[PDB]
RNA sequence: GGAUAGCUGGAGUUUUGUUAGUUUUAUCAGGUAAAGCGAAUGAUUAGAGGCCCUCGACCUAUUCUCAAACUUUAAAUGGGUAAGAUCCAGUGGUUACUUCAUUGAACUGCUGGGAUUAAUAUGACUCCAAGUGGGCCAUUUUUGGUAAGCAGAACUGGCGAUGAGGGAUGCUCCUAACGCUUGGUUAAGGUGCCAAAAUGCUCGCUCAUCAGAUACCAUAAAAGGUGUUGGUUCAUAU
RNA sequence: AGCGCGGGUAAACGGCGGGAGUAAUGACUCUCUUAAGGUAGCCAAAUGCCUCGUCAUCUAAUUAGUGACGCGCAUGAA
RNA sequence: AUAGCGCAGGUGUCCUAAGGCAAGCUCAAUGAGAACAGAAAUCUCAUGUUGACCAAAAGGGGAAAAGCUUGCUUGAUUUUGAUUUUCAGUACGAAUACAAACUGUGAAAGCAUGGCCUAUCGAUCCUUUAGGUCUGAGAAACUUUCAGCUAGAGGUGUCAGAAAAGUUACCACAGGGAUAACUGGCUUGUGGCAGCCAAGCGUUCAUAGCGACGUUGCUUUUUGAUCCUUCGAUGUCGGCUCUUCCUAUCAUUGAGACGCAGAAGUCUCAAAGUGUCGGAUUGUUCACCCGCCAAUAGGGAACGUGAGCUGGGUUUAGACCGU
RNA sequence: GCUGUCGGUCAUACUGCGUCGAAUACACCGGAUCCCUUCAGACCUCCGAAUUAAGCGGCGCAAGGCCCGGUUAGUACUUGGGUGGGGGACUCCCAGGGAAUACCGGGUGCUGACAGCU
C-alpha cells in the first residue's frame, strides 16, 4: 500500500456534518497541569501541531505544557511489550479526559466517610456493589392472557 | 519461485507467549520537558541548600 | 526560479552577529587540482600494468543539482553556502511579474 | 459467443457498476420496461398480482427482455392490450466481468455485459389489471418464470393497483383525503392553508 | 426556473455561531486575543474594549472564563457630565477622558492610586518606568471590528489609558501627526480642532453654526472656552472615582384558530 | 543464503497485598453490516400538474430501482484509559520561571485522614546461547477467476512436532490429548451378522423391471407424475 | 602520427519505396520520400506464411511429380 | 496492523512569490435590467454554506479566510539538541513541539524556522568551497604546499548505495519435481451431448418433424486453466499387429409415431448378440476423393500397444536456401 | 417585564412572509473644516443632534427547516454453539447484543458578567 502522515484518514479526519469552521473559544480556555488525563482526538480544521493518526483517540498522561501545546504520554503495543510514548500536541487537539472523574467524586465522599467516624470506631468498608440477585415481593395487576400467532404471510 | 508475500499468522500467539508493561516509576522522567522551566528546577533545588 | 541579488540575512561572523545585507552569487565547485591527497593516492595507484583501480560511475538518474547560494557579507566580508531546493532552470537577473 | 448463465448465478462480487471507475460500457437489451396500458388511472385496474423470488441470485438483463416479451403477448391475446399494466420492477446496475483468451497475471477483466441483483422476497414484475381479470394475469407469470433462473411464487396481493393502501383501505376515497395515475397521493393535514 | 432556496438547501445549511450572523464579534481576532499560553496555566488576560456607538463610548476591562467573559470596571462618557464636560460626548477629546477615567478606576478597585500617577499633554510614552518594583498592570486593545485608520476615537481611548498608567503596548504610527508630530495630538485631545472649526464657520455663516452645535448655545459654550473644559477636566477625573406585549399560544389554541379560518 | 528482532533453553539474582488475551462500574474514540434516495453527490423507470396545435422545454409535487473508489443516520463483535499505601487533604519554605500582585507553577519539610477503597482468579529483571526464517489445513470474513484438491489476505483453532477411540479406509473432521497398571464411569459413535452392545419397546411414512441408508464426503438440477400420505381455500354428495 | 576537414573505391562488407486517379486492366498523369529504389532473368523452387494457391497434364481416385500463371509473408545477379 | 503482475490514478517537479504578515473585499452560479451588443464582452441591483479558488494526482481543510486585490518585506536566517512518522523502536528523508539569538509584519494580541495538510529524494571513500588572530608536518624558527577539526554541495532511480555486452544445436558441472515440455488428479470457460418454456415455421394447425428470445444439466473422446506426483530419467507422434470394454446405435432383431396409400424415409423405445471393408495423395492424427457394401457409427483401456516391430515425422552432431 | 456592551451553547437560536413594540437605549439620520478613504463622504473616517419606515425585539403561520419522543421493530443486521435443515444458493433452533428511513404526538429556546430603564 502506500504510507503517509495521513494515509486512510478521509473518514477519519473529516470534520464533521454542519461542525465546519474554526475551534470556538471556550474549548480554548480549558488548563491541563501536568499529571492529568487527556484523551488526543485530532480535529483536521487546524493543521498545525496535529499528532499522527495512531493516537487520535488514545487516552494518556500530561508530562509538559509548552506555551502552545501539550506533552502527552501515550502507551503503544509493540507486539511483545508496551512502550510509553511521548508525543507533543497542539492544544485544540486535546480533549480533557473524563474518566477519572467517578473515581475523583468518589475519594472525596470516601475519605470524608472514613474522616467523620472517629471514635465510633471506623471500619466501614467502603465499597461499590454490583446489582447482582433481586429479593422477592408479591406482585399484583391487571392480566392478558396471550397465546402463539399464526403465520400471516404479508 | 514464489512463495507468501506477508502473514500475521501466529504472531498474537507468540506476542502473548511472554506483552509486558513498563513497572511503574514515582517522579516522572523529564526528559522533552521545557528547557526554561528545567532551568528553574535546578535553580529551585539549589537555593534549599 | 529565480532571485533577487541584494538580500538581507543573519551574519555568522563574530563583529556583527546580526541582520546585515549580503551579496547573493551563485556557488561553482572549482578545479579539482594535483597534489591533494587522495589525487595523489590515485596517481601511484593507477600508474604501473593493472589496468585501473577505482570504479568508474556510469550510470546517472538526476537530470539537477541542488542549487547553492553563495552569500557574501557587504561590511565584514563573512561568506557562507545556503542551499536551495532542486531545479532546471535558475538566474538571478532581474524581471519582476 | 455469451456464457452460459450458470456461470453468473450467485452474488459472488461486491457490485461494481457503470461509473467513472468502469468506462466499458456495454449497454442493456431492456431499455422498455413499462408494457400495455401505461397510463390508466387509479380508480380503474383495482386487482394485481406479483411475481417474487424466493432465492438470493442475479438475473441478466437479456432474461428481463425475454420475461416480459413473453408476458405481454400472453396478455394481448387473452384479454387485450388495453386492459392490462405491466411493470417490470427490477433493474440490471451490476456489470459483469470476463477474463477471455500468462494464465493468469492479465486476470482481471473487461466488463462483459449487465445483470441485476435479487434478494428473497423482492418483488421482479407486477401486473395491475381489472378484477376481472388475474386469473389470466397469475398465468402470464407462471409463463414468465420460465425466463428465469431458479423458483419465484406468484402472489395476488390485497392492495389497490400500485399504491401501499389494501383495497379495503381505499374505498373509505369517499372522504376525499386520496386524489394521480399509477400513485395515489395522501393529502395530509400538514399545511400550509 | 428553478428559483431560490430548496428544501434540500436549508437541510445542508450550517448557522455561524450568532454574533457573527448578528455582526458584532470578529472570531479571528479573538482567538488571539483569549489565548495566555499553558505555561501561564491559569492568569487572566485582561484587554481593553473600546466600542463606538452613536452619541456614547463605552469603554471595558474584561477577561474571559469558561462560562462567559467578565467584566472588571466598566466607563461611560454620558458619565462625563459629573465632571465637568457637558456635551461633544462622541469626539476625540471626550475618547481621551472616557479612557483616562477608567483607568484610574482599575487601580483605585485593585489599591494602587497613589503609584502610577503616570503623565498628564500628548507627548510620547511607554512605561519602562519604575524599577526595581511592582510591574504596571497589563492590558491590550480589542477594537472589534471598528476599520483601523490613522487617528480614529479608539486610540484616543488608548492614550487615555496610557495616561492613567495601564500598560498597554502600542505603536506610535496610528495617532495623527505622522515622522512623528506630539503637539498635533495635543490639539485633538484638548479639542481644538472643534474649536477652530467654529471658529472657521461662525464668520462664515450663522445658518450652519445654528444647525450644528445647536447645544453649545444652549449650555452656553465658546470657541475660546472649549480648551478651558477639557484640561480642567483631568483634575476632575483624578480626584474621583465613580458612583451611584404578547406572549405564545398553546397547541390546543392554535387547532381553535384554525376553524376560524 | 545471511544479518536483525520474535519464538526456545540454560545460568544468576531481585522479590511476595501484584499480576491478568476476563467481566462489571464510569468514560471516550470508530463509519463496517444494515438503512438511505418524497437528504447532498453519481446512476435511473413511469407518468401526473404547470395566429391552431405539437411532442418539447424547464419547473412544482409524486413514483420504479441502485453504488468497493456516494452519504444524513448507524448496530453487533472488537480497541483506549481509570477504579487509592507509587493515595487524598491542610499548612510552611525554596525559585533566574510565571503573575499587575505569596498570584500561580513544579519540587520539597511537617501535620492530620486511610491498610487491600468493584467482581473473579493468582506470587511477581540481568546475562549467554540454540534451532527457525520453503509452511499447509479448517469454520466464519474476503480479493482475482467460468471454476479448481487454483492464486492472495483478516481473526481464532489445528496439522507440521501427535499417538489413543470414532468417520469401513484417510497428516488437517468428531471425542480427547499419552508415566507403568487393577477396578469403576462415560465421550464421540453405535447395538441383525462380520463386531463388544436391542432381531428391544413405541408412533407415522415408503414398494423402486437401477428403492434407500448417517455431518466434512466422495455430485446432482430445471421441469414433470390421477403413485401414495397428509394439509390450505373456494364451489355443489361429487 | 592519428582523429577531424576534403577526394576515390561495390568481382570491399553490404543495400535496391509507398499512395491515389485513368481507355474488368492501367500504356498514362499527379504526389510524399531514398545513397539507390530490384534491371536482365527465374518462381508456390532444397527459397511462398495464407496454401492441399489457380489452370492444364499423368490417375478410376494424386496434400505427390511435371508444365504454365505471379502485388514474390521474405527471388535476383562472382 | 494486513497480500497479489488487485482496482482507479500520481512523483523525479514548479515558484522572490504561488514565501511571510496585515488590511480591505467576496467567490462559482442563477434571476431581472442597460446605446452599438447577440447564447458569450462591460456595468448595476437581488439571491448566493461554498456548488468557485488555493502550482500539479486523489482525498481532507478553508468565507470579515487558508480565496481574490493592494501595502511593506525576506523566518526559504543563525546555534546545535529532543520528539513523531518507517521502525530492529537503526539510519536517511519528511514533519511537529520548545530552548538560545537576531529580524520581518501589525496599533496590538499574536503570526512567521518556506508553500493550508498529505509526495517531490541519498551513506562510507574521494573531490570541492565556507569558517578560525585555530591544530599538526615529531631537531628549531620563518614561510608556500599538504594533513586535520566543523557545516554545505558534486551520486549512486537495482533509490541502506558492485564499475560491466552477446552466443553455444560442440557443450560441461552442482542441484531442482521449490519449476516448464507427456500421462494421471481437481476444474469444464472452450469443445461435445441431452433436457425445460413456447414467438413463429410447418397451405389450415406452437408441439408429425422443428424451434428464436431465454433457461437447467451431463460428459472428460477437444482445448485451455492449475502445478499435487515424477528431473540419482515412468522411452515424447503416426502406422502395423492383437485383445477387451463402453453406448451417446451406422447396419441387423422386435416394436411404437408420422404431414405413413405403396416404395422410400424421418422421429422414439427395448437393444452392444453379430458386423463396421478395398484403394489414390500426405509421416500424418484429421481431411478429401475413387469404389464396394446390409452398414462402411463414435469412443476408452498410461491421448491401449518401442526388452512387440517400424523410424516416415518430431528433437543432437554434417550441409543447403530464405528472413 | 425589558435596552445596551463583552460573551457562553452555536438553528428549540436558521430562512420566508405578516402584524405589534411603554421607557431609557441601539438605530436610521444631518454635515465635509481638520484627522482620514476612494472613480464616488455609498462604504470608511472625523464633527454633529433638525423618525420608528427598515435594522433590532415580541408574537402569529393547518409554513419549510431544525430538535425531541412514539411507531417502524425484537424486524433488518450480528457475536458464540450445532455429526441442525438444504444438491447448492441460503436458511432455522439454542445462549446473547440489537439499528435506520418512511409516517402522526409535542416543541421553536436556555444563559453568565457589568452598566442602566416602571
Amino acid at each position: 500500500t502506500s504510507f503517509g502522515k495521513r494515509a486512510r484518514t478521509r473518514q477519519k479526519f473529516s470534520k464533521g456534518f454542519r461542525r465546519h469552521g474554526m475551534p470556538a473559544v471556550s474549548r480554548l480556555l480549558v488548563i491541563h497541569k501536568k499529571g492529568d488525563y487527556v484523551d488526543i482526538v485530532c480535529d483536521p480544521s487546524v493543521q498545525k501541531g496535529m499528532p499522527y493518526s495512531y493516537y487520535h483517540g488514545r487516552t494518556g498522561i500530561v508530562f509538559n505544557v509548552t506555551q502552545r501545546a501539550v506533552g502527552v504520554e501515550v502507551n503503544k503495543v509493540v507486539g511483545n511489550r508496551v512502550i510509553k510514548k511521548r508525543i507533543h500536541v497542539r492544544l485544540e487537539h486535546v480533549r480533557k479526559s473524563r474518566c477519572n472523574e467517578l473515581f475523583l467524586r468518589r475519594v472525596k465522599e470516601n475519605d470524608a466517610a472514613h474522616h467523620e467516624a472517629h471514635l465510633k470506631g471506623e471500619s466501614i468498608k467502603t465499597k461499590r456493589q454490583i446489582p447482582g440477585p433481586k429479593p422477592g415481593c408479591f406482585v399484583s395487576g391487571t392480566m392478558e392472557v396471550l397465546e402463539p400467532a399464526p403465520f400471516v404471510e404479508s | 519461485a514464489k512463495s507468501k508475500n506477508h502473514t500475521n499468522h501466529n504472531q498474537n500467539k507468540k506476542a502473548h507467549r511472554n506483552i509486558k508493561k513498563p513497572q511503574r516509576k514515582r517522579k516522572m522522567s523529564t526528559k522533552g520537558m521545557c528547557p526554561k522551566f528545567l532551568r528553574n528546577q535546578r535553580a529551585c533545588k539549589r537555593g534549599m541548600m | 526560479v529565480n532571485v533577487p541579488k541584494l538580500r538581507n540575512t543573519f551574519c555568522k561572523g563574530p563583529k556583527c552577529r546580526k541582520h546585515q545585507p549580503h551579496k547573493v552569487s551563485q556557488y561553482k565547485k572549482g578545479k579539482d587540482s594535483l597534489v591533494v591527497q587522495g589525487k595523489r593516492r590515485y596517481d601511484r595507484k593507477q600508474k604501473g600494468f593493472g589496468g585501473q583501480t577505482k570504479p568508474i560511475f556510469r550510470k546517472k538518474a538526476k537530470t539537477t543539482k541542488k542549487i547553492v547560494l553563495k552569500l557574501e557579507c557587504t561590511k565584514c566580508k563573512t561568506k557562507r553556502l545556503l542551499p536551495i531546493k532542486r531545479c532546471k532552470s535558475f538566474e538571478l537577473g532581474a524581471e519582476k511579474k | 459467443g455469451r456464457r452460459p448463465a450458470r456461470c453468473y448465478r450467485y452474488c459472488k462480487n461486491k457490485p461494481y457498476p457503470k461509473s467513472r471507475f468502469c468506462r466499458g460500457v456495454p449497454d442493456a437489451k431492456i431499455r422498455i420496461y413499462d408494457a400495455g396500458r401505461k397510463r390508466a388511472d387509479v380508480d380503474e385496474f383495482p386487482g394485481v398480482a406479483h411475481l417474487v423470488s424466493d432465492e438470493y441470485e442475479q438475473i441478466s438483463s437479456e432474461a428481463l427482455e425475454a420475461a416480459r416479451v413473453c408476458a405481454n403477448k400472453y396478455m394481448i391475446k387473452n384479454c387485450g392490450k388495453d386492459n392490462f399494466h405491466l411493470r417490470i420492477r427490477v433493474h440490471p446496475f451490476h456489470v459483469l466481468r470476463i477474463n477471455k483468451m500468462t494464465g493468469m497475471r492479465g486476470a482481471f477483466g473487461k466488463p462483459m455485459g449487465l445483470v441485476a441483483r435479487v434478494d428473497i422476497g423482492q418483488i421482479l414484475m407486477s401486473i395491475r389489471t381489472r378484477e376481472s381479470n388475474v386469473a389470466t394475469a397469475v398465468t402470464a407469470l407462471r409463463r414468465a418464470a420460465f425466463k428465469f433462473p431458479g423458483r419465484q411464487k406468484v402472489f395476488v396481493s390485497n392492495k389497490w393497483g400500485f399504491t401501499k393502501f389494501t383495497k379495503v383501505e381505499y374505498k373509505k376515497q369517499a372522504e376525499g383525503r386520496i386524489v394521480d395515475g399509477v400513485g395515489a397521493k395522501w393529502i395530509s393535514t400538514k399545511g400550509p392553508l | 426556473v428553478k428559483a431560490l432556496k430548496n428544501k434540500a438547501y436549508f437541510k445542508r445549511y450550517q448557522v455561524k455561531y450568532r454574533r457573527r450572523r448578528q455582526g458584532k464579534t470578529d472570531y479571528a481576532a479573538r482567538r488571539a486575543l483569549v489565548l495566555q499560553d499553558r505555561n501561564k496555566y491559569n492568569a487572566h488576560k485582561h484587554r481593553l474594549v473600546v466600542r463606538l456607538t452613536n452619541k456614547r463610548i463605552i469603554c471595558q476591562v474584561v477577561y474571559s472564563t469558561i462560562e462567559g467573559d467578565r467584566v472588571l470596571a466598566t466607563a461611560e462618557s454620558t458619565e462625563l457630565p459629573r465632571y465637568g464636560v457637558k456635551i461633544g460626548l462622541t469626539n476625540y477629546a471626550a475618547a481621551y477622558c472616557t479612557g483616562l477615567l477608567l483607568a484610574r478606576r482599575v487601580l483605585k478597585q485593585l489599591g494602587m492610586s497613589e503609584t502610577f500617577e503616570g503623565v498628564e499633554t500628548g507627548e510620547e510614552y511607554h512605561i519602562e518606568e519604575n524599577f526595581g518594583e511592582r510591574r504596571p498592570f497589563k492590558v491590550l486593545l480589542d477594537v472589534g471590528i471598528v476599520r483601523t485608520t490613522v487617528g480614529n476615537r479608539v486610540f484616543g481611548a488608548m492614550k487615555g489609558a496610557a495616561d492613567g498608567g495601564l500598560h498597554v503596548p502600542h505603536g506610535i504610527k496610528k495617532f495623527p501627526g505622522y515622522s512623528y508630530d506630539p503637539e498635533a495630538h495635543r490639539a485633538r485631545i484638548l479639542g481644538l480642532h472643534v474649536a477652530d472649526y467654529m471658529r472657521q464657520l461662525k464668520e462664515e455663516d450663522p445658518e450652519k453654526y445654528s444647525a450644528q452645535f445647536s447645544q453649545y448655545i444652549k449650555n452656553k459654550i465658546e470657541a475660546d472656552d472649549i480648551e478651558a473644559m477639557y484640561k480642567n477636566a483631568h483634575a476632575q477625573i483624578r480626584k474621583n472615582p465613580d458612583a451611584v406585549r404578547h406572549v405564545k399560544l398553546t397547541k390546543a389554541q392554535r387547532r381553535e384558530r384554525v376553524q376560524q379560518k
